[PDB]
RNA sequence: UUGACCUCGGAUCAGGUAGGAGGACCCGCUGAACUUAAGCAUAUCAAUAAGCGGAGGAAAAGAAACCAACAGGGAUUGCCCUAGUAACGGCGAGUGAAGCGGCAACAGCUCAAAUUUGAAAGCUGGCUUCGGCCCGCGUUGUAAUUUGGAGAGGAUGCUUU
């Protein structure tokens, strides 16, 4: 009982167990007869394009200035270099004079 | 005859069921994914805006700390994170959105094509949550957004946006409201 | 007959294991000839047994201390060397974990701590 | 004989055919105990045996479960 | 009960728990209250000497 | 803010996309075990508001429970039975909370959030390390979870007079003859 | 009213003299820790709800936010100087407000405060 | 051909954990009869005993989807009183609270709902010269900020480590 795909596809070939598994979940998922159970979506809300941002909250000043958290991480590395625990930055040219 | 393992069979039966049932038109629109050319041209721009890795972020911090022991503008990267990107959508701060087609709780991305449509931001459903994670240095990434690019490539972003609203969103227009599957 | 433990702690490992062998071979040879006229030999057996225990204690304590010196930097002590305590005491939260507090809580304690005051009559 | 030796409780209460003890229930992980026999509870309760390890717990608590050695000991 | 009879017959010694308290009863230190607190007078009697209020209720 | 969109979706769970997803997932869960491990929650908004965190130590377990009568009625809820079976399965974890995830004509499906009290990521976090205390061993057996507090009637008001401080503690107090010294 | 087993659930009170000693020792143990401070926190003066006890007046739970701000005591300082604070209670009349900002003003006059470190 | 991602498994791989006991007191589940009503079935017994599950030095409860009708109270718990009152009752047997009031003790908080986005800032393990290096988790969200008698963001000026 091959039946063609509704989206203008191809006459399908699935096994009888594959067809029974489709009919099992379709019986659990069917509203009724008579009325159209599967209508198209009328975009009653996305037809109107929103032109302004949703939130009217102010933008914080931290979005316009350099990073606070990056600054605190920099000074932690400065103290490591001050106390000599972390070696300072070596450019790739100095890496070419290395291993 | 031969016997197949349990998780092996269930992988195939879910693939059959998700493509042959009467799929509502918010999951059926995820079956339509952009072309190979458009995906390649998208990742040509996006790879130029890859976020810094943990190795090279640490190197730059060591560079600036060293100069203090012994001047930049805002970094333009690729925006990721579902909660972050949805907020960038809602404040109209995004210019192009890419949505993975294989988010396995699909409820995390069902509203996302329609939300981008409501605010006017061009979107494209893309193959691979793994591909986007590679672009952004994670295992996975459900959504990827571009907000602002550098001045050297404002033209090719606007060209890529026009290639989405012509090559992808025009074909989707009268087939995103229709139910998928059938039989 | 009896060996004081004060002499036991001073000696090294090979001197212990030789003396322990000397007490054990002596102990075995007594019981062969103790079955007849078990008099002062029986008292010697009691003193021989106690001296064996004192020797075996010093060898074990030296070996356990050498293990605890070896594992002084490693973080996975063997089970025999870990403290016993109780079962529930070993699954209690650590002193530093239970004293750990949130950053918001520390901020309020830093700037508004409990004061010290009095009320006059 | 109806009953044989039981490994757990040491009585001759293990049924031979069923292999289940009438006193403790050896194949069961739990020891058989019922609240309608207070006399049977006090016959097998803690304190009626050797108390081989639990006798050592009260002294170690009194010292705070300390570990170490006294200062200046050999 | 049957545990307590075992300890009466055993040669193991009874472990006498010292009279300890979770909270100390009398203030200590080098401050003003500790150097003038009397061990044998009550809370009300001690605060009367200090001139301080102990209870703020009725 | 993707999770606000998910909260409205779970409200409308008779709708087309949610009935479809609940149908295809209930089919999948029937071939699986009675109690099995889920890598991620099926409703990530619900799990997170119930306490789930993406940390090492948090696990999600999915369980199906038979539905119907015990006309004897089991005063234990199906949710409490879902908690008790998982805690027996994972005797090393602590049941934090549970929520409805699906249902069928024979079974009801719940996802339970568990926390490892021995993982030291959990032990170091002051927001969760209360569960490492041994007064929280097997909260689902003593009725200490959200299902248990509902069925024990631990609510304020004159309606819950018999049960708000413990039902058996209230009965023992009211049935005690209290004799003083100077009567 | 002895239909049930009242024999198994009868409670005597021979610890009445012994519990009083413990309660007085708990107040002495608390005052050893809080040595110059009073044992109990300050509490507001409130009116009893019903028509039966409208004319009577008792101690409440804690001071309202408007009472604290009118007296001049900051909110985040009050729990640290012996003042109980109730966020649920409202004032609803000027008589409840004026009686309590007099009480807090009287507390400050009798209060001696010592610096932090 | 290669390499991801997801999902499901194997391992005498490394690190952990659960069982059992005890159970006077504590938290759930399940649940009986005699008796009384001079017989007995509703009821009582009894939301008890027996049975099952799970904790601690206490447990449980707990910071109002509360009480009230006031000139208002203000998390939870316990004592006295309310009071053999209200209420329900083969309206027989009987059963039987709570609010207010005096006391004891007092303590308040953590999340989810937000974009750090000018920088996952967070965390588990391993190797460690113990100083700091790697792997992994994690964007399907780990830190900081906030928790509705609030709060955020700017601005302004004092006050705190
Ligand atoms: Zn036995």
């Amino acid at each position: 009982t091959g039946l063609t795909d509704p989206n203008t596809g191809k006459p399908l070939n699935l096994s009888r167990d594959e067809l029974e598994l489709i009919r099992k979940v379709q019986q659990g998922l069917i509203p009724d007869d008579v009325e159209d159970p599967y209508p198209d979506t009328v975009e009653w809300f996305t037809s109107v394009e929103e032109k302004m941002p949703l939130s009217a909250a102010p933008e914080p000043k931290r979005r316009f200035i350099p990073s606070k958290n990056e600054a605190k991480q920099i000074m932690k590395l400065v103290r490591a270099i001050r106390e000599g625990r972390i070696l300072p930055y070596k450019p790739p040219e100095e890496r070419e004079r290395e291993e | 005859m031969v016997k197949w393992p349990e998780y092996i069979r269930l992988q195939r039966q879910k693939k059959i069921l998700r493509m042959r049932l009467k799929v509502p038109p918010a999951i059926a629109q995820f079956q339509y994914t952009l072309d190979k050319n458009l995906a390649a041209q998208a990742f040509k721009l996006l790879n130029k805006y890859r976020p810094e890795t943990k190795q090279e972020k640490k190197e730059r911090l060591l560079r600036e700390a060293t100069a203090i022991k012994e001047v930049s503008k805002k970094p333009y990267t690729v925006k990721y994170g579902l909660n972050h990107v949805v907020g960038l959508i809602e404040n109209k701060k995004a210019s192009l959105v890419l949505i993975a087609n294989d988010v396995d709780p699909i409820e995390l991305v069902v509203f996302l094509p329609a939300l981008c449509r409501k605010m006017g931001i061009p979107y494209a459903i893309i193959k691979g949550k793994a591909r986007l994670g590679t672009l952004v240095h994670k295992k996975t990434a459900a959504v990827v957004a571009i907000t602002e690019v550098r001045s050297e490539d404002k033209n090719e972003l606007a060209k890529l946006i026009s290639a989405v609203k012509e090559g992808y969103l025009e074909k989707v227009e009268d087939t995103r409201k229709r139910w998928g599957g059938g039989i | 007959g009896k060996v004081k433990a004060g002499q036991l702690w001073s000696k090294n490992k090979e001197e212990l294991t030789k003396i322990l062998g000397e007490l054990k071979t002596e102990l075995s040879q007594l019981r062969i000839q103790k079955i007849s006229s078990s008099g002062a030999k029986l008292n010697k057996i009691h003193d021989l047994r106690k001296s064996i225990a004192r020797v075996l204690t010093v060898i074990n304590a030296k070996q356990r201390a050498q293990l605890r010196l070896f594992y002084k930097n490693k973080k996975y002590l063997p089970l025999d060397l870990r403290p016993k305590l109780t079962r529930a005491l070993r699954r209690r939260l650590s002193k530093e974990d239970a004293s750990r507090v949130l950053e918001k809580t520390k901020k309020r304690l830093t700037h508004f701590p409990q004061r010290k005051y009095a009320v006059k009559a | 004989k109806t009953h044989g030796l039981c490994r757990r409780c040491g009585r001759r209460s293990l049924h031979n055919q069923k292999k289940v003890c009438a006193s403790c229930g050896y194949p069961a992980a739990k020891t058989r105990k019922y609240n309608w026999s207070e006399k049977a509870k006090r016959r097998k309760v803690t304190g009626t045996g050797r108390m081989r390890y639990l006798s050592t717990v009260p002294r170690r608590f009194k010292n705070g479960f300390r570990t170490g050695v006294p200062k200046g000991a050999r | 009960r049957e545990l307590q009879k075992r300890k009466r017959r055993s040669s193991r010694p009874t472990i006498r728990m010292p009279n300890r308290r979770k909270k100390a009863l009398n203030p200590a230190g080098n401050n003003i209250i500790a150097k003038s607190w009397n061990k044998k007078e009550t809370l009300s009697q001690n605060y009367t000497r200090f001139g301080l209020v102990a209870k703020l209720g009725k | 803010g993707a999770l606000k969109y998910l909260e409205e979706l779970s409200k409308k769970k008779q709708s087309d996309v949610v009935r479809f997803l609940l149908r295809v997932r209930c089919w999948e869960y029937r071939q699986l075990n009675v109690i099995h491990r889920a890598s991620r929650p099926s409703r990530p908004d619900k799990a997170r508001r119930l306490g789930y965190k993406a940390k090492q130590g948090y696990v999600i377990y999915r369980v199906r429970v038979r539905r119907g009568g015990r006309q004897l009625k089991y005063q234990r809820s199906l949710r409490a039975t879902a908690e008790e079976r998982v805690g027996r399965r994972c005797s090393n974890l602590r049941v934090l909370n549970s929520y409805w995830v699906n249902q069928d004509s024979t079974y009801k499906y719940y996802e339970v959030i568990l926390v490892d009290p021995n993982h030291k990521a959990i032990r170091r976090d002051p927001r969760i390390n209360w569960i490492c205390n041994p007064v929280h061993k097997h909260r689902e057996c003593r009725g200490l979870t959200s299902t248990g507090k509902k069925s024990r009637g631990l609510n304020k008001g004159h309606r819950f007079n018999k049960t708000r401080a413990g039902r058996r503690k209230t009965w023992k107090r009211h049935n005690t003859l209290s004799l003083w010294r100077y009567r | 009213h002895f239909r049930k087993h009242w024999q198994r659930r009868v409670r005597c009170h021979f610890d009445q003299p012994g519990k009083k000693v413990t309660r007085r020792l708990a107040r002495r143990a608390k005052a050893a820790a809080l040595a110059p401070r009073p044992v109990d926190k300050l509490r507001p003066i409130v009116r009893c709800p019903t028509v039966k006890y409208n004319r009577r007046t008792r101690l409440g739970r804690g001071f309202t936010l408007e009472e604290l701000k009118a007296a001049g005591i900051p909110r985040l300082l009050a729990p640290t100087i012996g003042i109980a604070v109730d966020h649920r209670r409202k004032n609803l009349s000027e008589e409840s407000l004026a009686a309590n900002v007099q009480r807090l003003k009287d507390y400050k006059a009798r209060l001696i405060l010592f610096p932090r470190k």
